Order: C-alpha cells, then structure tokens, then sequence
C-alpha cells in the first residue's frame, strides 16, 4: 500500500536507482509527522465508539427521514441503525490508519475504491456520510498537527463523496 | 509493498481492529531511531559501487572456477550480469532497510530467484557467498563510529543483517 | 528536473490526484533539509576556486604520469591543466546545485548522463575524477547536515564513475 | 517541470554560474514561509469538490446559455467534461502553489488549451470566468485566520492569485 | 451513435466486410420495430409536459423533504422545482429518441454517460429519478409493442441509476 | 460461441452431413417460441440491478462471515468485486437465454472460475448460493403472467433454470 | 461462429452491456428470416446430389478441356470427376448451413478461409467453381425469400472466388 | 456515424426538441420502403467483385496511360491497390445505402482522401471516373425488375446515385 | 529494394552498427556474381521479343481454349493476344532486372506483390504464366552461371504462382 | 542459431580453447564442397511449391481419412494450415542445409512441435509421412546429374537426408 | 533504399525499358572498382572512433562557444548526443559508399535532420563544419597509398566526398 | 551467433522466405574468404602465447605506472601481470574465432557485450587494451588477405574501446 516511504521506494525502483538524499528528506518529513500522527490515531481510537454513535445521531438529525422511511437502505429499523453506526465506525478506523501510515493509502485500499458502487447498489446517499464526517471533525477534540492531519483525511473522504 | 507502519495497519484491518496502544509504542520506537536508519541507508548507498566490486573480487578469488573458461561468470556478458545481480540485491536490501520491512525485497527481488538461477545453471550457493560478503562490508560501513553522532545502532545493524541473510537464504 | 518537490508532484499527477498529507510530509522534509543544504551551497561556492585547484593538484600527485605523458587527454600541457581544473570545478558546481534543490537531479541532467561516453571518447580516466572528488570531500570544511548532504552528492558521483 | 529551487539552478547553469548569496536568501525566504504555503495547499485541496461545484453552479447561473439545450455544457457528457476541466485546472494550480513555480501548470495543463477549446467550440472566456470564481473561493479559504497559527500570508496569496490569473489568461 | 443499423455496419466495417444477409436480418428486425417505436415517441411527446409535472409531484410525495430542506440541490424553491421538472423532461425526451432509433444510443450519449458525476457533484439522489421514472411508466398510457419498447428504455435508465 | 442454430451446424459438418428434417423441426420449435424467449430476456434484463442487489443482500444476511472484517466481501473493493461477479453471471446467463445455447456462458464466464476463486480464497459455495437466489428471482419475473399475452412458457423457464444451475454447479 | 444472434451477443459483451431492445430487434429479424431459411436448407439437401452432378456437368460443358487434359487437377480421370462433384457438394452443403444460421459464418469457417491457398496449391481454377455455383442458382428451384437468401450465400462464394 | 434515424435525433437534441411529427413521417417513409432498400443493398453487394472488375477494365481501356509503365496503376502492387480502392469505395457506399445516411462514407472513407491522393500522385479525377462507372452499374443491377416483386424504386436509386456522386466529387 | 548490398546494409542498420568483414564478404560475392548476372541480363534482353512471342504461343498450345473462348480474360482476340505477350514480356523484363541486382527484389517490388489479387480479379490463370515461364527457361540459350542465376529467378516466379 | 563454423567456435570457447588444426581441416573440407551445397539449396528451393504440392497429394492419397469430413485436414482452414506446415518444414530444412547445421531447424521449427500437434489432435505420424515424401523429392532434384558439373554429392545427400529425418522424428 | 544497381533498375522500370547501354557495361565498371570501394569502406570504418573524436576535438577547438556553459555541446548529455550524431553521419556515409548510392544516407539520416536541429536549437552550421572535418580525415585514410596495391581511386574519392558534402549541405 | 551465413538465414526467416540467389552470393563470398580466414586463425593460435606476453610488455612500456602503482587493477603484482596477459590472450582468441566464422559475432557475444561494465567496475583502462591490440596487429606476422581480415576484427575491438 501507498505511504510516503513506499512511494519513495517505488519511484526509485521504477528508475532502477539507489535511494538518495531525496528519499532521505521524504523519511525525515515522515518521521516528523509520525509523532502527532500516532497521537491522533491513539486518541481517535479511544473516542471511536462515542464518535460513531454521536455522528450517527447527527445524521439522523440532519436527515430525519432516514429514521422513518421504510426500506433496508434506511435507519428506520434497529438493523439499519446498527449498519449505519458500523459504517461510520469504518470511516473513523480508516482515518486512524491514515494517521498511522501518513497518507490516504488505507482509506483508499479499504474504503474509497468501490465506495460509489456500494452506495449506488444499496441506495445509500453520500450526503449522509458527508454529514457524519463533518460531525467527527467537529467532535474529535484533537488539536495542532494531530488535528490538521486527521482532518486532511476526513476532508479527503468528503471530497471522494462529493 | 509495505513499510513498518503499513504492515501493522494491514494486520489490524483484517481483524477490524484499531492499532493498539502497544503497537503504537513499537512504531514510536522505530521513529525514535529514524535518523540512525537514514544514516545507515546513506552510508551503505554511498559505498554501493565499492561494496559490489570488492565483494565480487573476493568471491572470484575464493572460487576461481566461476571465471575460468566455461564458468558461469566467464565471458563479458555473464560477468556483467553477475555484477548487476550483486548490485540489484544490494539495492533491494537498502529499500528494505529504508522502509523497515522485507516485503520490497521478497516481492520484487527474491521471489522466483532460486528457480531462475536453477534454470540458468547459475550456482545459487556462490551468489549467497557474494551476498554475505556485501553484508559484512555494509554493516562495517553503516556502523563506523567515525563522523556521526555517537549512539547505539546495534538493533538496526541486527535488522540490516536480517535482510542480507534473507537474500542469501533465498538462493543458497 | 527531479527534486523532492517535483517528484512528489509527478507522482500525484500520474495518478490524477490532488496532493495530500503524503506530499505535505515530503515538503516538510525538504524544508527541514534546505537550511543546511543552502548553507553547503554557499560555503562550497566560496571555496570553489580553491577546492578545484587543490583537487587538480591532488590528482596530479596521485597520478604523476598525468602531467608527464604527452597527449591531448593529459594535463602535461597548460591547456590540459586548464581543462582539468575546469572539469573539477564543474563537479563542485553540480554538487552546489544538488544542495540547492535537495537531490541528484542537477548532477544527473548536466553531468552524469553521458559521462561514460565522454570519458571513453576523450580517453579520460574515471579514477582521476574519483581522486578529485575525494579531495573535495576531505577539504570542503563543512560540518553537520551540510557535510552529510554535500558528501552524499559527492559519493553519488563517485559511484557513477565506478 | 521546475520547482522554485530548480528554476534558479537551471538559470545558473546556462551561465556556468554559482547561485548567488542573494538568490540563496530568496530561497531561504520561501523556505521560511514553507508551512504557510503547505497550509494553503492543504486548505484549498481539502475543499476542492466544493470549490469546483460552487464555481460551476455560479457560472451556469450567470450564463444560462451554457446549459440550455445545444449549449456547450448541455448533455451529461459535456457537463461532466466541464466539471472535470474545472477540477483539472484547480489541481494543476495547487501543484504550482506547492512547487512555487508555474512550470507544471504551464507545461501540462495550459499549453495548447486555448487551441483545444477553439477547435471544440468550447467558450474559453466562460472557462476564464469559472477559474476566476475558483480563485476567489480558494484564496478566501486559504487565507482564513481561524484554526491556524496567526501570521502574514500576504505574499503567498499574491503568488496564488497569480497562478489562477495565468490559467484564466490562457483561455480568455 | 449506436443504433441497430450503425452497429451492424460497425461490425461489418471492423471486419472489412460487405454487408450480408446477417445485416439484412438486423434491418428487417429494425423495420418491424420502427413503426411501434415511432408511435410511442409520438404518444410520449404529446403527454410529455403532463408526465414530467406529474412525475415531479410523485417524487415530492415519496420524498417530502425535497420540498422543505434548504439547499440548491432540492426542490424547496421554485427554481429547484423547475430544475427538477426540466430534468424529468430530459429523461422523457431521451426515451422518445431511443424509440426513434431503436436503441439506448441517445440516452447513453446525451444522458447516462456522465450522470453519476453530475449526481455526485450536485448532490442529487438517483432515487429521486427512479421514482419519477416509475411514474412515467405507470402513466404514459402506451400498450402493445409501443409500451414494451418504451418501458425497456425507462427500465434501462432505472438500471443505470441503481 | 454457438447459438442454437450454429451448434447443430457444427455437429453436422464434422459428419459431412446435411441438417436432418428432424433437427429442422427442433429449430422451428425454438423459432415459434421466439417472442416468449425475448420477453424473458427483456424482463430479466430490465430487473438486473434489483436482482443482483436483492440476491446479494440476502446472501450477506445468511452468511454474515462474508462481510465481517477479514471476510471475503469485506472492504469496498471486495464488496464491489462481489457485486460485479453477480452482475457478470446474470449477464452471461441472459446471453445464453438469448442465444439458446450455453457456450457463451461456459466459454467466457464459467471457464476457470472455480480455480480463480480457489486462488483468491473466495468461497465458491457462497457464490453458488448468490447465483441460486438470482435464478429464482429471474424466473419469477420472467414467468409473471401480468403484462404479457397469456401463454405457456414452461419449456423456456426450464431452459432458463438450466443455465443458472450450470453457473452454480461450476463454482459450488 | 458468426450468426446474427452471436454477433449481437459479441457486440454487447465487448461493451460489457446487458442486451437491450437493439438486440431484441436482431432476434426478431432472425426469427422472421429463419422459416424461409430452414425451408431453403431442407429443399437444397433433398436436391443436393442432383444439383452437384448437374453442376459438375455444367462445368465440363463450359470448360471441356477440364475433361480432356491430363493432370491430377483435372477431371479427365474418374478420380478427378469424383473430386469435382465432391467439391461442388461441399459448396452446396455450406450454403444450406448458412441458411440454417442466417449468415456466411459456416461457409467462412469451413470453406472460404484458406480456399485461396488450396486453389493455388492444387492448381484448381476459381472460374470452374463460379460456373458450378451459377448452375446451382439456376436450378435449385427455390422461390421467394428462400431463394433470395440462398442466392445471397452463393453469390457470396462467387465474390470470394473473383 | 449516424443512420437516418439517429441523424434526426441529433438535430432534434441540439434544440432540445421532440422530433417534429413531420420528421416522424419522413423516417416512417424510409421504413415503409425498407424492403426495397435491402434488395438494393443485397443486389449491389452480390455483384461487388464484378462491379469493381468491369469498372476498372473500362477505366483502363479509356485511359491507357494509367497502366502504361510508369503509370500510377502500373506494377502489380499499384494495380492491386487501385482495385482495392475501388472495392473500398463501393463497400462504404453500400454502408451509406443500408444506413440511409452519408456519414459513414464521409467519415471513414472520403475524409482526407483527396489529400492522400495528391500526396501519392494518384489522379483523383481518374478515381472519380471509375466511381461513376461503378455507380451506373450498381444502379443498373439494383433497379432491374427481373426476379423481384415489381414496384417503384426511383427515389431510392436517386439516393444511391447521390452517395456515389458524393464519393466521386470528393476526389475529382 | 532487396539486393545483397541493401540487405547487408539493412541488417547493419537495424543493429546500429558499422559495416564489417561480414558485409565485405557479401559484396565480394555480389561482385563475383555480377559478371555472369549482367551477361544474363544482356542476352535475355536481346532475345526478349522472340522469347515473349514464343512463350505466348507455347501457352496457347498447352491451353487451346485460351484462343477460342469468348471473354475479356482470354486471348481469342488480337487485343487479348497483345495483353498476353505484354504480360509475358513483363516477366522476362523482371528476370533481367533480378540478374542486374543479384536478387528477387525487382520482381517482388514490381510484379509478385499483388499478383494474386490481379489474377483473381481479372480471371487469369497462374498456370498460363507457369507455362510461359517454362518456355522461357527452355529457350533463353543461357549457359553456366548465367543460366543457373536466370533460372533461379524464373523458378522463383513459378513458385509464387503455385 | 549456429552455422557449422559458429558451432565449432562455441564448443571451443567454453573450453577456453583455440580451434584445432584438425577442426580447421574439417571446416576447410566443408568450404571445398560449398558450391555443391549451394546447388542443392538452389535446386530444392527452386522446386519448393511442387515438392509440397506433390507430397501433400501423395499423403492424402495414402490416408484418405485425413480429408474425409471430420478429418484433421478437412475444411479449407485446416487443409491450408497443413500445406503451410509442409512448406514451413521444407523451408527450415533448406536453412539447415545452407548453414550446415541443424540448430535453426531445431530452435525455430521443431522445438515444441510434437506437443503442439498433440494439443491440436493433429496426427504427427501423418506429418512424418508427408515430410518423408518431401525428402525423397528433394534429394532426387538436388542429386539430378543433368545440367550440373559432374561430381559426387553422396555425403551431401546424406546430410540433407539427416535434416529431413530429424524433422520427421520430431513429430512422429 | 537503393544500391547502384537497384537505382538503375528503378529508372528503367519507370520507362518499361530493359537495361540501357550507358547503364550496362558501365555497372560492369563499378563492379570492376569493387575491391577499391571495399578498401575505402574498411579503412574509414576501421578508424571510425578516431575520426569522430579527432573531428569533434577540432570543431570544439575552433568554435569554443559550443562547449562554454550555455553552448549546445555543453553538459555531458549534450556532448554525448553531439558525438553520437557525428558517429551516426559517418556511419550512414559508409553505407552510401558501400552501396554506391546516396539513398540510404538521405532516407534514414538526412531527411528532416535540418528541421530537428532548428527545433532543438542545435547549430546546423556547426554540425556541417564537423562533418567537413570527418570528410577530410576519412578521405585521407581511404586514399592512403601505404599498405595497398597502388592504382587510381580518384573517382571513388570524388564519390565519397560527394556523400560527405551532401550530409554537410543538408544541415548547414 | 552472427556470421555471414546465419545473418543471411536470419534475414530470410524474418520475412518468411526461402533462400534465393541473394543468399547464395553471401555464401560464395563467405567460402572464398574462409580459406584466408582459417589460415589466419591457425597462424594466430600458434603465435598467441608470445603475442599475448609481448603485448602485455608493450602496455607496461607505454604505461609504466601500470607496474609500479599499488592496487588490484594494476600489474604491479604477479597476480596482476597474470590477469593482464590472460586478458590479452582473450582478445587474441576472440580474433581467431572471428576469422573462423567470418564476422565479429564471437567477439561480440563473448567479449564486447558487457566490456564497458567490466572496465568500470574493476577500474581497468580501455587505453591499456587499445595499446595491447595495436601491438597484436603490428606483430601477428600475417600477410595479405589474412592480415586484412584479422586487422578488421582487431580494429573493431579498438573502436569498441574508444
Ligand atoms: C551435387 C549436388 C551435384 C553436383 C554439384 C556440383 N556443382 C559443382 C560446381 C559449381 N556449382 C556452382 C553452383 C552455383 N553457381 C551459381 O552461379 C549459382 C546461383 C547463381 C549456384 C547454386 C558453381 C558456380 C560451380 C563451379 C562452376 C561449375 O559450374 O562447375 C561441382 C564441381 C565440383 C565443385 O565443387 O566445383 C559439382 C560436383 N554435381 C553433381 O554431379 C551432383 C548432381
């Protein structure tokens, strides 16, 4: 999967080149980000359960029809509510993974590639998920570089959905 | 390929799990030693041509059969391929040191290499000997206390050795 | 030209992607490196004339025949001596450029690509230049990251010649 | 392409010149504003989908003829291509901001674009309007004082503005 | 544009072949269909305005929130309602074109290619349009082959949206 | 591939034989049911998206392990590939119905599928279950007396079911 | 092999598409054609021996040297006559197969592809076969669409030979 | 390419209009005389080799310079090419007749042809003469009252002549 | 055009190499052959008119229908006879060219490439020309290397026709 | 590929050996018979179409099952492929005769051919028979005493025979 | 390409003519000078590296602006390309000498070279000077009276010069 | 391996053609030259021992530092002198092979391809070998065509090193 380190390697490999100070800079940039990145992953994982259920309720509030309209695509049943909270938890977990590797790789590999097909087939609205992601961004309680980084991946998912 | 961080994430996702506070500490330790890792990559890389040439020279000296007329390393074309292979293995080993994972080495260099040599009639065991000579030269260069802030790089040197050994074992 | 920044941009462009935190990291690495990189360039530039002359003398001493034997490829004539210190200055200058951009790019584009053809055609020995480069490394007077970086480019050149 | 550093090197090499102390200071200065520059890139990028959609929406409101049947933006395929162009221009502009040089935007995006539109019958001036709309939106988002360490990004905003103007100017 | 006739020609052309009885059969099949197809195109054209407005109302009844929620993507403004009725009119008009040429060609070329991008960017739900399409199917008043053919194109569009 | 007509011809040529008056009668039968056959193709096709979605939903509900983290259908890419496979099989089945012959389905879809799934670790038994759910839904829609001239489609339905069964057996 | 049905499927498959009303028309055209197509195939097979013998004699009559000149390529021996009626029988049988599938496919796959190499290698004149084929046309006693179709395949073979 | 139906649709879409009840009647006309059209395509196609051969013979008889040594149609390679061109134009004309629109001919055959000829030194005026000969023969074959249900095909022959005239005028 | 010398050059050029003693040997062979080849070309030319008309007569004897049957492809008319002697003269002239350059290149470039198409289109039998070629071989009066080479080209044409 | 000269060199190199005064004598002997060798090549090549045609005719006369409907040589495509194969083998044999070495024949013609025929269901023993007929005809033409300077080519015909036999044994 | 014999044939065929007297007996004359022609090719070729290096050294000595920073021959990649072109022109000239016709040189080397240099900013004028220097060296080597049977090679040297002059003219 | 004969065959093969008089002329050239070439190969193998030894000494005389300077790449040791004499023997043996096949083939396959990599890695100077090769040419004691051919292979190697 793509990370700043594997990208640096792939670029060198494709040219048949040993690493140079170019890739050293990539690594020093990576190592600079890692501390706050790993801190973001830690804190998000501790708030994950609460964030996911809190975000789900924020979606229900903005799109109140999703808890009353009949259909397997809706959270008008307990099954649907549980699916929804599960999905939001997936987005959060992916964000932590991106913080751990320093890039969108994990989010891409596990969630974004194919997401459009899923939402089309199961009649789920991208807007629902955008509102969930916005709530997470408002309520993660991170600050500094940890927040800037976490938000970059949250906003990347939002861009993917819109 | 994976680096050290990606490896952990892939293992976690298959369990639907957040990365543990424990796994995090481990990644923190790697980051803490990151500068040492980059010095090692720099130093081995900055001596890549000499490490290859010296290791090859010593190999052919120990095994004159390789370069004797009829030997696998005889003729300019075969000698060049041989020197290329030495440099390729060294190159992929440095990628492994850099990314902190052996996947790049296994996937793009070592996979199918034994089979390849076997079919060519290239003596894997001799290649392994060459790789081991490169390993010893590389660690001596990487761990030279001259001209670098003094610290303990023993863990890193152990890890570096493990990549060279993986390469040697894949063809021996 | 290849630099950590153009390489980051090129990687994203090939994938049709907006830049992300991955490329942010590359830039932070670049910016962390640039202070000492630029310092090395300035200091080398100031010592360039002296390093080049001193390097050519180190070569003459290591390979005395080079100032003895007749031939357009040798430094037995004034013209030959001038070509030699000119060539050595080119290497030093390329090293400064590599320090300015944070990569081997300038060295590759201007000097290394085609160097084999040149040495073959004009009957110049790579080992003369390796000796010159060793002298520059032993005499530039740089310390810390400045020296590590400048030396990485010098050693890169030595590798390409051997 | 060139970034800001490479641009100065290429100009020096054609003169056989060392980079001057004063050119070095200029580079040191952009380096000193590096994190501001990176915040700008991140902010604009993080809003790419909205900047495109909002600018397109306002463009179509201003020029209904674009979306009337027979218009250049009418039919889903043409609308999609139009949105894609808006996003492409934005993307290459952010590459320019990131690299501190216009070359990427010039070489891979703007070059031959006015001619392409002329051939197709796509109204270049209309694209210029859409780009101007993205500029205003992007700069407003990049220069937002909330949520960032307080400081002066005025030189950066002017540079950013210049990249959008260049794009706009290429198809106007 | 794809039609049964252009596809037959395209297949022959790519093989460098003159037309044969294979292509004659294609055309006979086309000419058998074309009369009921043109009848459907004409019937739809006469009812288009009524069907579009009725379809829009059916959407609002299914999804009342599309007439109350604030946002340019909704029909909670006259401008928004006009956009919606326009859009449904487009669909209806594409169906008549399909009936005129005997295939999905026109719908593909003018509407389906790029629709997913439009719906993503402008935040419109495919489900709104599926409901509108079901209304036109239930109200066009066609029968025999005219209905069968018209419905195949309507259902093709529903398939594209789900 | 063969259609029904071409299948007869190829078996005749290898014998140097003219098509028998008997085989002609059997082809004449297929022609007489031709409109019913096209109604079936149109009907199944016109419900393709729902047939796939409904069958997949039911499958995942019965076999939650498929979608739990680590499961074959877990992650968006894998879910999408799974849904794609369902749509693919449905599509090739309709080709067989249209052509009156299974060659298209066997040749371009079923050939090597079992072994593909083996190598990926995709559970073929589960795919077979998904295929059977599509089969029942497809025949249900195909054989609905509402909205079509009344008549007996029983032989066609038995033929349709055989193509679905062949698909399921290929991966079961 | 090619038929109107397999060509429709192939076109759709190459595009990753489900069948649509386009291919439905192809099939109706096929089914419209097949009744007269099958009748042609039936009648021809019943008159095949008489037609082949009659056509061979037509050839011998148009080109008398074919029964006089010695050489394995000629019909001056019994073996040669037998080869010749056999070949014409092949042509007739292929025409029936085309009538069965509604296209040139069988004649292409079994006879026309490579026919050039055979005639060159064994020194057989295409004009002999053109004359045979003209006899078949003038004597099959077909009428209506059955004739138009069978004649199309015969004329196709003539074109391939000329 | 467009056939007659698609051409009308594209003209209608660019104005956002349902096809005019008038336009519907004109397309319904082509449909009404479809059997005649297909007789014309069948007959012309069925005599393609003869049409090309006889037209080429006639051309060379009238213009011996083409086949004299040094002539554009002298040498086997150039003669074969010349015959090929004649067959290509006839084939594309039949495509136009079948589809009831000239676009296939213009787009895939005539576009760039005059320029190709000028560059090679092939006399387009001569190609135009050969095409006219193919025309007169094709219409003679297509419009022969023997062996077909008697009726009026005059409007169709006029359309057919128009396509051939299009091709000749493009290189004349 | 193919000749020993252009083939030698082509081979060197495709490998980006200067000529070597290999191509020197090619030229020596060509040069030693040329004397006998140019003599064959001269002698054939001097007998060209006699050979073509004699050859034509030979074809008429072997295939008498060729001067009796009505048809534009036959030599029943003076016009047809004139075409026939012209064609045969073309074959002879190409043979002289092959002798001039020491290879089949002229005959390939000017006559063999596309000959199948010509004979098919105009209903001309390859066997007629094979007989003409057999006459030329038996009557050119050449001896030694001149005959062996000339015959090599005649047989090359015969092979191409059969 | 090797010619006779190159074969000797390749055997010497692997031994680091100079070509012996004896091996030179041998090569000298081959050069001495060089013109006889070239007559044989010219003579066989000059009758290539007849050799293939007559051998093919004889094969099918002896094994009618090959051309009966359903037979491997039945149908124009398969007949054409069969004739082609005959021509291909004859061509590669002449290559071997000309270079004085079988390597070209082994490497580019015979290697894998048996397996190919097995996959196809093509009867290799029948191919062997066709190849032997070509052999008989080739040697008869190459060894005709008429119209050549009289001399002994017995050794040459044996060598020629060995290349045909090597081909026949490969497919049998 | 043509060699001298082929050029004559093509001129003859365009007139439908047998080889003329002025063309015949003449060609015999070129054949008679064949060994001298091959001496020239061998001598020039055998000194190709020196001819390129010496001519390049003299060009740069005469025109120092070419190798000063900013010159077209400055930087290793440009120097290397420059030496390559010189080698390439010399190579193609030797092909012309060997084949006795300029077509190889014109078709594969010179055609569009002037235009290429104009696009790159390469000074054609300077290339012509280098080519002139190779010409002089090549002719001196080819026409060296030592180590060869003496005779008149003046016509040959004149032909060789004309090929060099054509190449210089094409770029000047 | 490339030789006049295999290249004649290779050309014919890639075009799918039988050999013709063109390739006969190639072989005639080969067979004529072979006498001289084989003679050259025999004579060289007899002088090889003392030529290799004499050539090494010529290199030491031209390049005195080669026996004084310390280092594995020099002949300042016995092991170095032995390597050097061996190498030169390699060149001489390849030249005999070239004379045997009538081309540069053996020399390319076994020595020239990869030689640049060998000289770079082991820091051996091409000029050393050019000097050895000149010695071989001036002292091999061959005359006439034998010498001309052997010299062309020697000069080929010189060109490759320069
Ligand atoms: C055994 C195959 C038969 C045979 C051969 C034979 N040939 C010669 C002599 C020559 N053969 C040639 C061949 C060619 N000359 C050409 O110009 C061409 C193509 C244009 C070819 C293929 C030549 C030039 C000669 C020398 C002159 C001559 O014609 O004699 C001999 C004589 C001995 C020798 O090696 O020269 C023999 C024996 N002879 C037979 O009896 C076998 C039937």
């Amino acid at each position: 999967m793509k990370t700043p380190l594997t990208e640096a390697v792939s670029a060198a490999d494709s040219q048949g080149r040993f690493l140079s100070t170019t890739e050293t800079q990539v690594a020093f940039g990576r190592f600079r980000q890692a501390t706050s990145g790993l801190a973001a992953a830690k804190a998000l994982s501790e708030k994950a359960e609460s964030l996911a259920s809190g975000a789900a309720n924020a979606v229900y509030s903005k799109f109140p029809y999703t808890t009353s309209m009949t259909g397997a695509n809706y959270a008008s049943s307990q099954t649907g509510k549980d699916k929804c909270v599960r999905d939001i938890g997936y987005y959060i977990r992916m964000v932590t993974y991106c913080c751990v590797v320093g890039g969108t790789g994990p989010m891409d590999d596990y969630l974004v590639a194919g997401i459009a097909e899923i939402n089309r087939t199961f009649d789920l609205s991208p807007s629902w998920y955008v509102e969930a992601l916005k709530y997470v961004k408002a309520n993660h309680g991170l600050s500094g570089d940890s927040a800037v980084e976490a938000n970059s991946y949250i906003d990347y998912a939002i861009n993917a959905l819109s | 390929m994976y680096d050290a961080f990606a490896k952990v994430v892939s293992q976690a996702d298959s369990r639907g799990a957040y990365i543990s506070a424990s796994q995090i500490d481990a990644l923190s330790a790697m980051v803490a030693d990151g500068s040492k890792r980059l010095d090692a990559v720099n130093r081995i890389t900055s001596n890549s041509s000499a490490i290859v040439a010296n290791a090859a020279r010593a190999l052919f000296a120990e095994q004159p059969a390789l370069i004797a007329p009829g030997g696998n390393a005889y003729t300019s074309r075969r000698m060049a391929a041989c020197l290329r292979d030495m440099e390729i293995v060294l190159r992929y080993v440095t990628y492994a040191i850099y990314s902190g994972d052996a996947s790049i080495l296994e996937d793009r260099c070592l996979n199918g290499l034994k089979e390849t040599y076997l079919a060519l009639g290239t003596p894997g065991s001799s290649v392994a000997v060459g790789i081991g000579k490169m390993k010893d030269a590389a660690i001596a260069i990487a761990n030279d206390p001259n001209g670098v802030t003094r610290g303990d790089c023993s863990a890193l040197m152990s890890e570096i050795g493990s990549y060279f050994d993986k390469a040697a074992a894949a063809v021996a």
